[PDB]
């Protein structure tokens, strides 16, 4: 059972992956598992998807786990996929854009990284692509979004290596092909850790988006829903001004293709514990960070 | 005051610097507006022909 | 006090009796005290926990001074518990323990705890009378009492009372404290904020041990967050909640207990002094992680 | 007749003008709630 | 040039930081005052106030 | 937001003002805040608006 599962610890791919099914068994008017593709050394890379009827409606993304060291989010993906079943049908906010637009949710972004993670390096970002001295691509330098620019590494041992082209890794063209296909995708939410920020476009440039003033509102406004519940401090702005240049972004890339509502979120912390944030904060960072992007999502509705 | 964001493999480290500049040590070394994380853990001036404060964070 | 709920808020009466039951299971570490009864006539009683000696080095810890702050009392009910789970076992707290007396107050203010359960659950102040009831406890110390940041209107929540101590539950711990003479930590337990505060609460001027207790603050406030990262600020009272004379860890740092904190625990103002049962449990632990370290800094 | 606030504790809530709200929960005078799982009404008497 | 209050009410303690004004007698006892960071935090947004302007937050006694 | 109230002194007249966002002019008189006078305690007329009523000296 689903609620028998320990949301309160770190899983492995297998135990995520067969929580996806207990999740979709017990709930198969709500949710189901598709396979978007399969990752370079052949695992299946599955999003769930959490809707209530209709064709292709208005739909929100979320990925989490592209970076594979960065477990508070696939911790979080889990929790969050739990919560939407829990939710829906209680909270008037959640059930009213659920009764109106599809989530997609993908828990596990780069399978082969995670997998990496539980074997051999638990620090671990990239993909294990070999196109292997250094193996692997940072899948958040792989978008085709400024591509190449200043704040990727065109080097196959650097942590930020864009790889050979964009697209290239096969997991960020999964999501490419299916958000495209799908294309009524109206936000699109990418979790990292860590830093505690909320972050939108551009990632590449310093020039500003068009939407700059909205896109900033709704930042304000979900890290304010975030910080309301344990008093965790957010900060909000472009990529590039309050992280760092990033080029071949995934949110440049939702953001380029008019995904208008395309964010970032750095969860917990900011360095103490890093990506070995304790289990015992998985909860109370899933919950908080719940608040942030319903907050969102409300808007996008 | 004269900032850095210096790209390495595994991090990025912003130099905030008077009278210096970052080494060529420092890895890819941009001028670019302090970041609010890099003003929260850059705190300590250092010896560096002038002195900087700097503060770094892995890629996330 | 194994099959005790803690994950649940109790009556007075509930609370009452876990001590008895904690002093009957583990009758040569704690012991009940009585230092009062309240204006309403209720015993007021303190938990000794001690491995023997005479007059040892003591930690003094007050919760619930302030009736609606139910986090504080069920907090203080948990760490009862956790100081009979711990002793023995963690070899820190043990440490402290053999050198050390600590002296538990679960409910400072019975009166108005009775009264957030049956009439108001937002009461503050004691039910001393006057339609208007009550004093405000923590202005009701000697120390920089009657001046700003205390109430001469005997309607308002921070109603300092005719005289300092003129509140029982006030004097009672008063009285204890100076008769013991031996204090060196007096810790505070209120709600809300995520704050743990130093003096002074009545003036701007700096205690000489503000570097120091600046120091402990933040130790115990890094120890606190490890667990489910629960942000706290730190600071003087004065300069980070607001003024307020009259309070309990001005009057015992003027009394020379060096290590006097306030804590204010969960949450920031989401549910208040309404916070759910279900963070009882996870706001004693680590908050017990804050005041054992005051605790090991303190030996 | 001026505004009284109070505080209602599934959720938690009231700013009134001439009344006060009825056993809405269990409720007390208040300041009003900074913010104005388990939700939050912002509700006003009359 | 930005001058912040505490402003002592018988239920709440009100910030104030304000630009050409101060708290009018109806915000109670008002001392002025350092501000704190519950303060700092929750004061954000600007009301014109008398014939100026200040950003106010409030917090219950704890 | 809030109600301000001034009492006004002018060599024939005295005049309670309640303004919000506002205050009265130089022209008004000697205008100081001040409780608002018994008999002032409803046409707010105009930076913001103030209402006002007086009475006469003779
Ligand atoms: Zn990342
Ligand atoms: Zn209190």
């Amino acid at each position: 059972s689903t609620n028998t599962f320990n949301y309160a610890t770190y899983h492995t791919l297998d135990e995520i992956y067969d929580f996806m099914d207990l999740l979709v068994a017990e709930h198969p008017q709500l949710v189901s598992k598709l396979q978007i593709g399969r990752s370079y050394e052949g695992r299946p890379i599955y999003v769930l998807k959490f809707s209530t009827g209709g064709s292709n409606r208005p739909a929100i993304w979320i990925d989490l786990g592209i970076h594979s060291r960065e477990w508070i989010t696939q911790a979080t993906g889990v929790w969050f996929a739990k919560k939407f079943t829990e939710d829906y049908g209680q909270d008037p906010s959640f059930t009213a854009i659920l009764d109106s637009m599809d989530i997609f949710l993908e828990i596990v972004t780069n399978p082969d990284g995670f997998a990496f993670t539980h074997s051999q390096n638990r620090l671990w970002r990239k993909t294990r692509s070999v196109t292997s001295l250094c193996v692997g691509v940072d899948a958040n330098r792989n978008w085709d979004a400024g591509f190449g620019k200043a704040g990727a590494s065109s080097s196959p041992c650097s942590e930020t290596y864009h790889g050979k082209y964009a697209n290239s890794e096969v997991e960020v063209k999964s999501i490419v092909d299916f958000v495209k296909d799908h294309g009524n995708f109206k936000a699109f939410l990418s979790i990292h850790s860590y830093s505690q920020l909320l972050l939108y476009p551009y990632g590449y440039t310093t020039q500003s988006i068009p939407d700059k003033t909205e896109l900033n509102q709704v930042a304000k406004s979900a890290v304010a829903a975030l910080k309301s519940l344990y008093g965790t401090s957010y900060k909000y702005g472009s990529i590039i001004t309050t992280i760092y240049q990033a080029s071949g972004g995934s949110i440049d890339w939702s953001y380029n293709q008019g995904i208008k509502y395309s964010f970032t979120f750095e969860l917990r912390d900011t360095g103490r514990y890093g990506f070995l944030l304790p289990a015992s904060q998985i909860i109370p960072t899933a919950q908080e960070t719940w608040l942030g992007v319903l907050t969102i999502m409300e808007h996008t509705v | 005051d004269e900032s850095f964001l210096c790209y390495q493999p595994d991090q990025v480290c912003a130099f905030i610097c008077r009278g210096a500049a970052p080494l060529p040590s420092e890895g890819e070394c941009n001028p670019h507006p302090t970041a609010p994380w890099a003003r929260e853990g850059a705190v300590e001036w250092v010896p560096y022909t002038g002195q900087c404060r700097t503060t770094c964070i892995p890629y996330v």
